[PDB]
Order: C-alpha cells, then structure tokens, then sequence
C-alpha cells in the first residue's frame, strides 16, 4: 500500500478539479430533453398498429 | 509512517468533493418535475415468446436494426433471434459452457460473448464461406468477463471480475487501453452515445465514468449500499442510471456530478439485475430477482407499470433503438418481447 | 448367448475409467493379449514407421521359441540380414550402436542363445512407447480395445452362461462336470460345491483356501497345473471354472495298468516337476502330491489338481501336519516345525516310488495305522530293489533325505536341482514344457452366511483374453467393423449429426436410461447434463446447480444412480455396465461439487435472498 495511497490522492486531484453545474440546471435539461423527444417515444406515444411489427405490421423489408 | 499523511489528505479531498457537490444541490429533480403530468398507467403486454434456450438466460443485446437480438445462456449457446418472426438466425454453440454476457456489434457483422473463460470471444457472422466462426479470442483479463460492448467492428470494451475494464483492438487482440480504479468485481458497462466516454458499475458499490482516449477515471459516483449489477446511459449522454442489490435504481448526472434520484418502494426488496431507458429517457425499465420488470417514471420516481411474465429472475432486458419494444430475458429460459 | 461389443462411443467413458487407474500406458496395454493384438494390427496396416518394428519384434519372439541351436543359427542370420543390415543400409535403422554390436559380436562367434535379441526387444519397446503409442490411442484400434475391455469388466457369470455335459469327479463338498461356454465354445471343467454341506461340515476356510491359492497360480498359462479361469457363486453353490481334463487320475490308471517302467515314471515326474516349480516360484507348497491328484488329458499329458491343501509360504511359513500320510515329510509331521517347498520334493519321491512299486515307501501294507507309516518315515532309510537303476536310486535317495538341508530341491535352487539329477539326464526340459514327449498312456475314449463368500467371484483377465483370442476375436472384429461401416454409410445418407461433443468442453458422454426405462444419449458438461433421443439434438437437461446429491440405489435387482434435485425432485439413471456406473457416479459428483463451488464465487450466477 506504499504506492497505493499515492495514486488515490492524485486521482482525487483530478476528480475534484472539474467545474460543475447546479442541479436545477441539470434537472432542467433532463426534463427538457424528455419533453422534446416525447413525441418520438413509442412507449409513450403509441404509433399506428399497422406500423408496429409487434402488433399488426404485415409488410417487412 | 508516511501512509498517515496520505489517508487524511484523501479525506480532505473526499470532503472537498462532497462540498463542491453539496453546493450544487440547490434543488431536486423531484421538485423540478413535480409540476409535469404523470406518464399514467403503462400496461405493456408480451408480443413474442422466444423459446429455444435449455437453461437460464444470463444476458441479451439488441441489434441497431431493432429486430435481431443475441442472448447468452447457461446452456452454452448464443442464439441470434429475429424478433419480428421468432425465427432463429443462428445457434452458436460455445467452446466454454460458462458464458455470462453477450454483445451485438453496431454493424451486425459480429457478436461477442464471454464468461468464466475470462475471454471475450468475437464471433464473425459473415464468413466469406457462409459460416459462423470465432474470429478472435481476446485473452488478457485475469477474472471473468462480466460485460462487453463493441464501439465498432475493430474495437470493443469489456469489464471483468479482475476489477478492470479495457478497450481492445480486435485485429491486434491486445488491450489498447486498460481502465483500473474499481476495488470490487466490475459487473456492467454502458457506452455513451458519442462513445468517447463510458460508465462502469462494480461490486465496490460505485460507478465510474471513463475517458476512452485518455484511459482515466474522470468521476466516481457513490450512494449505493450493495453491488451495482447494471448500468446504462440516459439518451443525451449527460446522465446514467444504475441498478443494485440494494433494491434501488439511481440516476446520476455527469455535469452536476451527483445522484439526482432514487427509485424504490418498500415492497420491492429483491436486487436489480438490469436497466435501460425508453428512447426519450422518460421511462427507466429495470429487471428484478423477484421475476418482474418494473417501469419507472425516470423524472418523478413513480412506478408506472410492471412487466410480469417470467417464472424466475429477470436477468436482462433491452429497449430497441427505435423505441418500439422491450426484451426481457429470464432464468426461466425464455425471452419475451413487450410492447 | 453370443458376444456383442458396445458401440464406439463407449470410449468416452472407458478411456477415463482406464486413465483413472493408470491403464492407458504402453506397458499395461501391450502386455495384454487383446491389447497386443490390437496394437500390432494398428502398426502393421495403419502406420508405416511402426510396421518394421513390430515385424522385427514378432520375428524375435518366433526366434525365442526355436528348439535346436542349428535352427537358431539359421534364423538369427535371416533376422540380422532383414531387420538390421538392410535397414542400416537403407538408413532406416533407429537402434543403438550397442544393440548392433551385441548381436553381431555374438553372431560372428556362432553363439545363438534364445535371448540373443533381448536388447533389441527393449529398444523396440522404446521406439513404440512414445509417439507411435499416442497415435495408437488416437485411432479406432484403441476404440476397439475399449469395446473389448468394457465386456471384460462387465462379466457376471451364472450357470445359464454355460452348457453342462457330464459328471467327472465327485468329492466331499461337491463335484466336477464337463461344460462348454456358450460365448466362445471353450470346453472347461466346472467344479461346484454346496454351501449347505460346507456349512454342515464348517469347511468355509477350506473352500476359501482353494480360490485364493488358484488365483495365485492361474497366470502364466502353465501346462502342468489345473488352473482357474473363473470363480462365481449362486445362492446355493460355488463354481470354479478349471482347465478341462477328461483322462482320469493316475491313481485310477496305476490300478488298471499296474506299476510303471522307469521310462514311463520319468515322463510323469518330468511334467509334475514343472508343475511344482510353477507353484514354488509363486510361493505355494502343494502339500498333497499323490497319484490321485495328478490328472490326465485326452492325449495323456498331466496336470496337478485339487489345491484345497496348498499353502502360501511367502509371508508366514506353515507348521501344521497336512497331506496324506505316505507322502508327508518329516518336517510336515513334526510338532510346530516350519517348512517351505521342501515338503513336496519328499512327497514327489514318495509318489514316484509308488508308481514304480505299487505302494508308499513307508507303507508295508497297513491302513488305519498311519502311526507306523509315520515312524518308518522318521527312521527307516528306504530299501530299494536291486531292479532299480543307480540313476533312479540317487534321485530317490536325494528326494527322500529326511534332513531338509540334504535333499534335492532344498538347499540351493529348487526345481533346477532335481532337473539336473542323473535320472533325467536324457530329458530336454524345453520339450517337457512344450508337451512334446509322447505320453505312455492314452486314456481310452469310451443370509449372514453368504457374506463369507463375498469377494469369491473372480475373472482372470489373462485367461479370459486367451479364450477370446483363440475363438471369436477375429470374426467378431470383422463383424462389428461391418456394422459400423453400415452405420457410417447410414448416417451420411441421414445427414450425419457431426458429433455434438466435438469442440466444446464436454467432459463425458454415452448412453444411459431414465424414468419420469427411457434410453437416451447423454452429454455431461461442467455446468449441466444434457441428453437426447435419436435424430434430434439435446432438447432437455439437468443443471449441476440443482443436483443436491448422487447416491446409488437398487431397482428390481439392478444397480442405478439416484440424483437428488433442488426442488425435492429425483432422477434415476441406469447404465449398461459396471464401469459406466462407477464412472458416471464419479464424474457427476466431481462435476456438481466443482460447479457449485464456482457459482458461489460469481455474484451474477449465484442465488440470493
Ligand atoms: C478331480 N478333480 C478334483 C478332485 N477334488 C475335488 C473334486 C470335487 C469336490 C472337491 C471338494 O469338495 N473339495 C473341498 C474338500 C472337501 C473335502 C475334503 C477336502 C477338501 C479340500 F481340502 F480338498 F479342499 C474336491 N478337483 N478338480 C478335479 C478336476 C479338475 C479338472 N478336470 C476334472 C476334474
């Protein structure tokens, strides 16, 4: 563990160094992202059954 | 005694990092989202059963075409399925019985698997001579292969029971970059969409974010109380989710550098085995050793629905790239496709 | 009622059975008759660089058996020219300088002993031991070895496995019959005894002694002892399967013919002396040498018979009075005096004197009173008629010394001492052994108790293999080849299942049967036991993790494996043969124990709350 504690120190040097953002901004963007892509999420916004392979789509290529 | 001064120095830095974060924690996701409408009751049903593995299924992975998927089983086989029809595209009998994971390459040209062989075997599914064959055995790890994901046909990232991860040049068959840091076996990894970073989750109860080019751990997320079994990236690349033996899922933000949300309920006591988001990020689907897959409102922490159609542990799941479908694989030997 | 070999897939199971016991080695296989025959077959036809060595080997072995020096002088030169000078000049001679010189050095001086080529035997074996041998194991001929070895290790003899003809010799406990073994056709004598009569006479230790002495004596294919091939029991009898002898005993023939010429006694004694040499090299004193116990075959050649009084003197030396009174030695009669082989050499001289004169040297026509018989042994130096030759005289005086440290066979070197007597100076003992001297008499054509008898059944590998090699071995090989050529041609027209065991990590495979009997083909892997019906691939299995235990249980008088499963469920497996039982039991236990250790390490694979 002679060396072991030394890289642990300097690894934290790296980790503590990055500049951060507030959670409000973080959460705001996640929330915003979802809302922008909600229309394109088939588990949220169902598509016509005839375009759904797992319900009624008949032609496939 | 030199080690004295370095452990306290590690604490003063432990605290410094907690401080910078505590300072950023001005609100919660739950508060910020408390206004938006709930997703409502999600009641998906099973649209396909995949029958053909002879024992426990341990891992699955979708093709980028949202149609084909590979699964890996206790029976010693990979099976590549065509979900649309139920047909089998290939049955790959493996050299080692003890496989634990499998990956499908973005191109569709290869698949990978590994397990207690401590080897990541790359299967070429487009041999000049119309055959399926092992085209490389990536040897190097000193523990069991726990997960793996292609970046491209010539590159792949693997996690191991030896506590490490690595990037491989498939032609060279060597570790280009190794990723050391974890103190317990690594269980899972997820590539960022840009594939410049990836996160790992390990039995040390923490997840790390890695720079693929530099080979360094950039950030390290704690909070979980037991082993992290599963991990995946939120679709924009700025956050990721994890599932753990502590019966919780959690969502961590990269830029905010901390946990935003915990998904649990007093009933759910079993451990999480697998996690993935819907195409938009709004849903977080997670598999349990209680035989169900729970669907969560990733933004509000509400349980939105249950997928209950397996008679043993749900060991793996995946959401198609096109978002149309969820695949669950179980210890009962079946995969089901839900919609 | 015929031999049928298992299928080639039995190799998977049998090779491991043999590896576990160190039997897959050159020495062990090469020194078994059928192993030898299969190994020569491999070299002669399927491997070019082995051919000359085996050819050379069999030429030496033929050379060993040549009778006269002049025959040997001729054949030695043939062998040298063919297998030595030619190869040497053909740069095809993989043997040492020392080897070449030893023979050539001897051949130049016309010294041609039977063992001239021994150093070449050693170096042939050296050249066969390694790669050649490994290539043998890779081939179909080792597979055929396994098929035959399976049959051997599975023998359970009954009465139904024979065909009895007619009685021969009653005794105290039981009797002897003439039989034919259906399997092959080999004619044997079946000596049977009754446990009830044995129990009623408490002769358990007697019956016991004979089987133990018989196994100690029934290897080497000795011509001059009635040897055993098998032993087995039924609820009611013990069965020895002995070499057949139709010609009756010398006691009977002495009574019909009357006393024999010196020339004719010489013949018998010669054969007897080689019998005793055999028992004495294996540390056994026969102890009841008398004319009743010497048996004649159809040609008139002789064998020593009933071993019920024979004794093992290697470890502990016997002191007890045992035998018949007119043939025991001073040592044998004395209170608590040790003796060894010396007893028979006295007995022998007593019995040879009987053949010559009609009675024991120490019996002057009395019956119950062995006491006089005994005291004439311990004081009276035997009077011989002037009729005797002095050659015969010295032999009988040698053989009949009362001091052990004086008599023939006793101080120095056993049988060799007797053989060197003047009486036998005309004999060539190589010929006496090969049974070439003409016999003087051609006989004329026309519940708790049962555990004492455990470990009584027996098969003498060397005996059984000999029987097979001299009857069916050839024809059954050709037959069972034909079957497999048909099955090979069959499978390719049915799109052959390019074997499911290849190129994975299968531990073992082969047939067994279950209930849920249903016969399926099984493949054992580290984490599971798969199985299948014929046509399909395996579509059902058991995992190692769910197997709790592997006990053994009996079902309708048959041995089967009982596997206990996690959910309180049970699995019964039946095997074709005893080695399959032993080996599926072991490998299944090793596998499940080792897998359940692995899984416990792997947090993704083990069970949790
Ligand atoms: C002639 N012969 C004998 C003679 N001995 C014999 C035969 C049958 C039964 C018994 C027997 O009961 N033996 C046990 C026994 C019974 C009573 C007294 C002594 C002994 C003994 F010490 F000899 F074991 C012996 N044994 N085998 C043969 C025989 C061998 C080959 N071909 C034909 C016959």
């Amino acid at each position: 563990s002679i060396a072991q504690a030394r890289k642990l120190v300097e690894q934290l040097k790296m980790e503590a160094n990055i500049d951060r953002i507030k959670v409000s901004k973080a959460a705001a963007d996640l929330m915003a992202y979802c809302e922008a892509h909600a229309k394109e999420d088939p588990l949220l916004t169902p598509v016509p059954a005839s375009e759904n392979p797992f319900r009624e789509k008949k032609f496939f290529c | 005694s030199e080690l004295d001064q370095l452990r306290q120095e590690a604490e003063q830095l432990k605290n410094q990092i907690r401080d910078a974060r505590k300072a950023c924690a001005d609100a919660t996701l739950s508060q910020i989202t408390n206004n938006i409408d709930p997703v409502g009751r999600i009641q998906m049903r099973t649209r396909r059963t995949l029958r053909g593995h002879l024992a426990k299924i341990y891992a699955m992975h979708w093709g980028t075409d949202s149609r084909l998927l590979v699964s890996a089983s206790q029976d010693g086989k990979l099976i590549i399925w065509d979900s649309y029809t139920t047909n089998k595209v290939h049955a790959i009998p493996l050299r080692s019985s003890w496989v634990m994971t499998c990956a499908y390459a973005p191109s569709g040209n290869y698949v990978a698997c590994g397990g207690l062989d401590n080897i990541c075997s790359i299967y070429n599914l487009k041999t000049r001579e119309g055959n399926v064959r092992v085209s490389r055995e990536l040897a190097g790890h000193t523990g069991y292969l726990s997960c793996c994901r292609f970046l491209d046909d010539n590159q792949i990232v693997t996690s191991s029971g030896d506590t490490t991860c690595a990037l491989w040049d498939i032609e060279t068959g060597q570790q280009t970059t190794t990723f050391t840091g974890h103190t317990g076996d690594v269980m899972s990894l997820s590539l960022a969409p840009d594939t410049r970073l990836f996160v790992s989750g390990a039995c040390d109860a923490s997840a790390k974010l890695w720079d693929v080019r530099e080979g360094m751990c950039r950030q390290t997320f704690t909070g979980h109380e037991s082993d992290i079994n599963a991990i995946c990236f939120f679709p924009n690349g700025n956050a990721f989710a994890t599932g753990s033996d502590d019966a919780t899922c959690r969502l961590f933000d990269l830029r905010a550098d901390q946990e935003l949300m915990t998904y649990s309920h007093d009933n759910i006591i079993c451990g999480i085995t697998s996690v993935s988001f819907s195409k938009s990020g709004r849903l977080l689907l997670a598999g349990y050793d209680d035989f169900n897959c729970n669907v969560w409102d990733a933004l509000k922490a509400d349980r939105a629905g249950v997928l209950a159609g397996h008679d043993n542990r749900v060991s793996c799941l995946g959401v198609t790239d096109d978002g149309m479908a969820v695949a669950t694989g179980s210890w009962d030997s079946f995969l089901k496709i839900w919609n | 009622k015929k031999i049928l070999l298992p299928e080639p897939s039995i190799r998977s199971v049998m090779q491991k059975y043999l590896e576990d016991r160190g039997e897959v080695t050159f020495e062990k296989i090469f020194s078994q008759k059928l192993g030898y025959l299969l190994f020569r077959d491999f070299c002669l036809k399927h491997l070019e660089e082995a051919k000359p060595l085996v050819e050379f080997y069999e030429e030496i072995k033929k050379y060993e058996k040549l009778e006269t020096e002049e025959e040997r002088l001729v054949c030695s030169r043939e062998i040298f020219d063919t297998y030595i000078m030619k190869e040497l000049l053909a740069c095809s001679h993989p043997f040492s300088k020392s080897a070449i010189e030893h023979v050539q050095g001897h051949l130049v001086k016309k010294q041609v002993p039977p063992d001239l080529f021994q150093p070449y035997i050693e170096e042939i074996c050296q050249n066969l031991r390694g790669d050649v041998f490994q290539k043998f194991i890779e081939s179909d001929k080792f597979t055929r070895f396994c098929q035959w070895k399976n049959v051997e290790l599975n023998i359970h003899l009954t009465m139904n496995d024979f065909s009895v003809h007619r009685i021969i010799g009653r005794g105290g406990f039981g009797e002897v019959y003439g039989c034919r073994k259906a399997d092959t056709g080999k004619m044997y004598a079946m000596k049977c005894l009754d446990k009830k009569r044995i129990k009623m006479k408490q002769g358990e230790t007697l019956a016991l002694n004979e089987r133990i002495m018989l196994s100690l004596v029934s290897t080497g294919d000795c011509p001059f002892i009635v040897c055993m091939s098998y032993a087995f029991h039924t609820p009611d009898k013990l069965s020895f399967i002995l070499d057949l002898m139709n010609g009756g005993d010398l006691h009977y023939h002495l009574s019909q013919h009357g006393v024999f010429s010196e020339a004719d006694m010489r013949f018998y004694a010669a054969e007897i002396i080689l019998g005793l040499e055999h028992m004495h090299n294996r540390f056994v004193v026969y102890r009841d040498l008398k004319p009743a116990n010497i048996l004649l075959d159809e040609h008139g050649h002789v064998r020593i018979s009933d071993l019920g009084l024979a004794c093992d003197f290697s470890k502990k030396k016997p002191h007890a009075s045992v035998g018949t009174h007119g043939y025991m030695a001073p040592e044998v009669l004395q209170k608590g005096v040790a003796y060894d082989s010396s007893a028979d050499w006295f007995s022998l001289g007593c019995m040879l004197f009987k053949l010559l004169r009609g009675h024991s040297p120490f019996r002057q026509h009395k019956t119950k009173d062995k006491h006089e018989i005994d005291r004439m042994t311990l004081t009276m130096a035997v009077e011989l008629p002037d009729s005797f030759s002095p050659e015969l005289r010295s032999l009988l005086e040698g053989l009949l010394q009362r001091d052990v440290n004086r008599r023939l066979g006793c101080l120095g070197r056993g049988a060799q001492e007797v053989k060197e007597s003047p009486f036998f100076r005309s004999l060539d003992w190589q010929m006496v052994f090969l049974q070439k001297y003409p016999p003087p008499l051609i006989p004329p054509r026309g519940d708790s108790d049962q555990e004492l008898y455990r470990n009584f059944p027996l098969t003498i590998s060397e005996r059984w293999q000999q029987e097979v090699a001299e009857t069916v071995f050839d024809t059954i090989n050709a037959e069972t080849d034909r079957l497999e050529a048909r099955k090979k041609t069959k499978n390719k027209q049915l799109g052959h299942e390019e074997d499911y065991a290849l190129g994975k990590d299968c531990i073992m495979h082969g047939y067994m049967s279950k209930m849920g009997w249903q016969r399926r083909y099984f493949y054992l892997f580290p984490n599971r036991l798969e199985w299948r019906g014929e046509g399909e691939a395996p579509q059902s299995l058991l995992t190692m993790e769910e197997i709790q235990s592997v006990e053994e249980t009996q079902i309708k008088e048959r041995k089967c494996l009982l596997l206990k499963i996690r959910g309180g469920k049970q699995f019964v497996l039946q095997c074709d043969s005893d080695p399959e039982l032993v080996q599926w039991k072991k490998e299944l236990r090793d596998a499940y124990r080792e897998a359940q250790q692995l899984v416990q390490r792997v947090p993704k694979m083990k069970n949790k709350p």
